[PDB]
RNA sequence: GCCGAGGUGGUGGAAUUGGUAGACACGCUACCUUGAGGUGGUAGUUUACGGGUUCAAGUCCCGUCCUCGGUACCA
RNA sequence: GAUAUUGAAUGUUGGUACAGCUUGUACAGGAUAGGUAGGAGCCUUGGAAACCGGAGCGCCAGCUUCGGUGGAGGCAUCGGUGGGAUACUACCCUGGCUGUAUUGACCUUCUAACCCGCCGCCCUUAUCGGGCGGGGAGACAGUGUCAGGUGGGCAGUUUGACU
RNA sequence: CUGGAAGGUUAAGAGGAGCGCUUAGCGUAAGCGAAGGUGCGAAUUGAAGCCCCAGUAAACGGCGGCCGUAACUAUAACGGU
């Protein structure tokens, strides 16, 4: 294929990118302990490059050159991913920041030094 | 089909049996592995299925005759270079014919391995083909056997080699072979689990053995009171007799079902797993330095090894010595420690005590007991000294065998001991941990992290040396290469700087960038921008 | 129960085990009622599976 | 540990003897010449 | 008195003849850290006994002493 | 569980009975030589050198086939190598694809056997059963033989002597 | 008991490598011996169960020791194992 969607989950711990095909289907997927930091490492926005980075890599077999990446979760790694998923061969066009917000829904746990 | 069946087979020398009630099949094209403890009729069962040995019991029918066997030491093997798919072998695996007895030890056993596997077999009894051997023949070895005619019966002592090149195992253990079918990895996970089988009902078994001796306990000490408290009052003295041999009557009938259950249980107390414990002291207080080779030059007419190779290791520290296949590793240590055209200098230190081990077993004063072979002053001197590290050692009571009688899966152990046991402050292992056990060479790999200094550790393995290595010597084409790392693809100045600077001020960028990313407005995206480019303008040349 | 073409009917003899144990069993005929005109019509009778193999038509 | 010995012969084949040996203290297969009947002579025998 | 059980370092206690003043967790000692304690970090002390068997003994064996408990005189 | 009632299709992975043929280099070398025998010539207008595309292996050196541009050129002893000569014959089972016939196993699906303490009609004023017509299950189930496990639910029994 | 079941084992039925026995024949003897009949029979396949891995106590059942420590006269809130 040529076009789809990259989704990153960027997490307080982990930053994982899928990319994936337009109906949702993974192409090649590769998350910040997939590369091999087991840490606290995994927080870092380096991580989330080098996962956006062997994503691009496997993206480009069977294929796909440009993408349309949604971001999604809180995280830190959403724009070294992004840049970095340009400078490894593949072109982002639209950035969807999509969070899933819930309007007021299920409650939160406790906080926690309580 | 099957090729070769086993029946009882059982073997009598003189330590003990080693060797009983023996049921195995070869087949047609199986790939099986002999495991065990060295000195456990690893390689005796060879020579018990080549006819080589006859079996005291036991039956052992084959049908198709070739027998190749491929031993440890065959001690000035032949030179009928004939049958030239021989030669095929000993040219992939770059081994010169021209000699026997001049040959380093790596070369002779891809020579005779070489002559064994081409006479001609569909049936392979060969000792141990991964002693010495580099990893580029150690992977032949697979591709060969992958890519065989027949069945292969080896004894590996590896956990590597038989990952990829095993069918079946036969594994030796206490007297008795025991066959599994599918890999060695899950062989160990097919061990552990029927160990806790055995292991849990042992546990059932002794706990209701105590269970039932303490009830019975209680039984006779009620009894022995209502035996004895009659006779008093209220029921003359047979309505309380009775009451005595009613509960006597149960006394009884629960020890007959507990040895009744005990018969048809059976359920032996687990074997122990084998530990060695072994160690080290060589806690000497020593000097700083050690060896100066300076200038080295090592030829043999026109074959020559070493040229110009200055190196200098003083005490304290860990010397992987690595070479392929022919890299002197066994020549250099010889023109370490001796004469004969090192040409140039070779100094050492003369105080040192340098604690030599060989290659090569044929430096035995033969014939002799190890009662006389070590030196066993008074009284614990053979118990507290040597016989504990014996048979703590791995020795069973073989305390007078003839010493290359003995199993020669020990005599490297013997080697080990005689260094050992009497903390010699220099050792140099040239090539240690191939004829030994993945328990043996275990605690070897763990203790010679925890030694004092100053090791020269030949290892044909990549595993071995993880323990024991902080710097390294690799021969290589025109003398040593004096390594102190990895040292390959020769690193490097202005590109190195570029990437390491580049991607650290690129990574400077991007995480100001990422930890507020609406604000500060604009100025990290023509850093990043400019900074990216330039990374790949640097790259790119 | 027997059988309508040959007298093949369940018989006894002895369920004899390990140790030779003489309990007492029976032996039943492998029957498998299906539709046979016994008489001109089909009556839908028991049959015996020795019986019904290529030899009585259907 | 002590074991029965059969001691067969080697001119007839013939067993014709048995006494005991240890398997520690004569751990090899032990051999005598005693008299075989049906050879008629005195013969090298052997543990079988 | 009889039977059954255990007798190790200040403590509780594992050890199928193969190295233990102790191998394991506490105490204890010397130092460090702290204002001084505690925690924390570093180093340090012949198997109840006597006589064997053994190349080797806490263990295997023969005897003595102690303590738990059952089994008795008596109140 | 097997087997008998109990057969009709469509794929599957092994193996035969008839069949296709391809895969082959340690170095020296102009190279990819598996070896045993003949061997001084063969292939070409029913096409050679060369280019190119693709199935195919490859120890990535170079081979293998097929088709398409081309136009009379390839290729062999001998020359060299080295342990051994390149044009047919077979094999070697090292490493594939495709079809016919069965073979074993597994998954689906069908329906005509079997089953229906499902409906309607008739025998028939019958909650029996039994003929017909539907529906449902359906090679299962049930049932017979064979077998293993389980089985105090039941049965026969044993459970010593001196004192 | 309940659930899982990758794997080990595990029957009969299947399969039939092979070894006997007999025998025309070949062998001056000694012995070998095709085909057939027939006796036995290995490798392979072969479930449930069991081994294994979890849950269940208003299931069956089971529910500890010893040592020190407080103005002493004693116990131990406490600590160790
Ligand atoms: N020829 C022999 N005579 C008497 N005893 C022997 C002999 N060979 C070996 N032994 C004893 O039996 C033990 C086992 O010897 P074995 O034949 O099993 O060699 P192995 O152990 O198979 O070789 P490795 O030690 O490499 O496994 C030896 O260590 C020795 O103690
Ligand atoms: N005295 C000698 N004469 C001729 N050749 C020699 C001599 N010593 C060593 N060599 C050659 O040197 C080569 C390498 O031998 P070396 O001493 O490095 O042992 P190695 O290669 O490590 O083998 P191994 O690992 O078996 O000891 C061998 O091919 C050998 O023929």
């Amino acid at each position: 294929i040529e076009s789809g969607i990259a989704h990153i989950r960027s997490t307080f711990n982990n930053t994982i990118v899928t990319i994936t095909d337009t109906h949702g289907n993974a192409i090649s997927w590769s998350s910040a302990g997939a590369l091999g930091f087991r840490g606290s490492r995994k927080s870092t926005p380096f991580a989330a490059q080098m996962a956006a980075e062997t994503a691009a890599k496997g993206s480009i077999e069977h294929g796909l050159k440009t993408l349309e990446v949604t971001v999604k979760g809180p995280g830190s790694g959403r724009e070294a991913a992004i840049r970095a998923l340009q400078a490894a061969g593949l072109e982002v066009t639209a950035i969807r920041d999509v969070t899933p917000v819930p309007h007021n829904g299920c409650r939160p746990p406790k906080r926690r030094r309580v | 089909k099957e090729i070769v069946t086993l029946t009882n087979v059982s073997y009598e020398v003189k330590d003990q049996t080693v060797f009983k009630h023996v049921n195995a099949s070869v087949q047609q094209g199986d790939i099986i592995g002999i495991i065990g403890k060295n000195g456990a009729g690893k390689s005796t069962l060879l020579h018990l299925i080549h006819n080589d040995l006859a079996p005291a019991q036991g039956q052992i029918l084959r049908k198709d005759i070739k027998l190749a066997l491929v031993e440890q030491e065959t001690a000035a093997y032949s030179f009928a270079d004939q049958t030239p798919a021989e030669k095929k072998l000993l040219e992939k695996w770059h081994v010169p014919l021209r000699d026997f007895h001049q040959l380093s030890g790596g070369e002779k056993l891809k020579a005779r391995l070489a002559k064994g596997l081409s006479e001609d077999a569909d049936l392979l009894l060969l000792d141990q083909p991964t002693n010495h051997l580099d990893e580029k023949s150690l992977q032949f070895l697979i591709q060969q056997l992958k890519h065989y005619n027949g069945t292969v019966i080896l004894v590996s002592h590896d956990r590597y080699f038989l990952d990829e090149a095993a069918t079946k195992i036969w594994s030796l253990e206490d007297q008795t072979l025991i066959e599994f079918k599918g890999n060695y990895s899950g062989y160990m996970k097919f061990r552990e689990k029927k160990r806790l089988t055995q292991q849990r009902e042992y546990e059932k078994q002794q706990k209701m053995v105590e269970r039932i001796e303490a009830q019975m306990n209680g039984l006779a000490s009620w009894s022995e009171k209502a035996h004895a408290q009659s006779t008093k009052k209220e029921g003359f003295k047979e309505y309380h007799r009775v009451k005595a041999k009613r509960t006597d009557a149960q006394i009884k009938s629960k020890q007959k079902r507990l040895e009744k259950e005990l018969e048809k249980a059976k359920a032996e107390p687990v074997t122990p797993e084998y530990t060695v414990r072994f160690s080290i002291d060589t806690t000497h207080k020593t000097g700083k330095r050690f060896l100066e080779v300076q200038n080295v030059t090592k030829a043999f007419g026109e074959r020559t090894l070493f040229k110009n190779a200055n190196f200098t290791i003083q005490h304290g520290e860990k010397v992987a010595i690595i070479g392929p296949n022919g890299s002197g590793k066994t020549t250099l240590l010889n023109i370490i420690l001796g004469q004969e055209t090192a040409e140039g200098s070779v100094w050492v230190s003369p105080s040192a005590n340098i604690g030599y081990l060989t290659q090569e077993v044929f430096d035995l004063p033969l014939e002799q007991t190890p009662e006389e072979l070590f030196e066993n002053e008074t009284f614990k001197a053979r118990g507290h000294v040597q016989n504990l590290m014996r048979h703590l050692g791995f020795t069973a009571a073989q305390w007078t065998e003839p010493i290359k009688h003995m199993s020669m899966g020990e005599r490297v152990k013997i080697k080990l001991m005689a260094y050992i046991l009497e903390e010699k402050d220099v050792l140099i292992l040239d090539q240690p941990t191939n004829h030994l056990d993945l328990p043996s060479r275990e605690q070897l790999e763990e203790t010679l992290s925890q030694y004092s200094g100053t090791l020269l550790a030949v290892s044909h393995d990549r595993y071995f040396l993880e323990k024991t290595t902080n710097s390294k010597l690799v021969i290589s084409n025109n003398g040593i290469e004096k390594q102190l790392a990895a040292a390959a693809a020769a690193a490097a100045a202005a590109a190195a700087a570029a990437a390491a600077a580049a991607a650290a001020a690129a990574a400077a960028a991007a995480a100001a960038a990422a930890a507020a990313a609406a604000a500060a407005a604009a100025a990290a995206a023509a850093a990043a921008a400019a900074a990216a480019a330039a990374a790949a303008a640097a790259a790119a040349a | 129960r027997k059988c309508v073409i040959t007298g093949k009917k369940t018989t006894a003899g002895n369920n004899r085990s390990h140790a030779m144990n003489a309990s007492k069993r029976t032996w039943g005929a492998n029957l498998q009622k299906v539709r046979i005109l016994v008489n001109g019509k089909p009556k839908k009778v028991y049959v015996s599976a020795r019986a019904l193999k290529s030899g009585k038509v259907e | 540990m002590r074991v029965n010995i059969t001691l067969a012969c080697t001119e007839c084949g013939e067993r014709n003897y048995i006494s005991k040996k240890n398997k520690r203290n004569n751990p090899d297969r032990v051999e005598f010449k005693k008299y075989c009947p049906r050879d008629k002579k005195s013969t090298l025998h052997r543990e079988t």
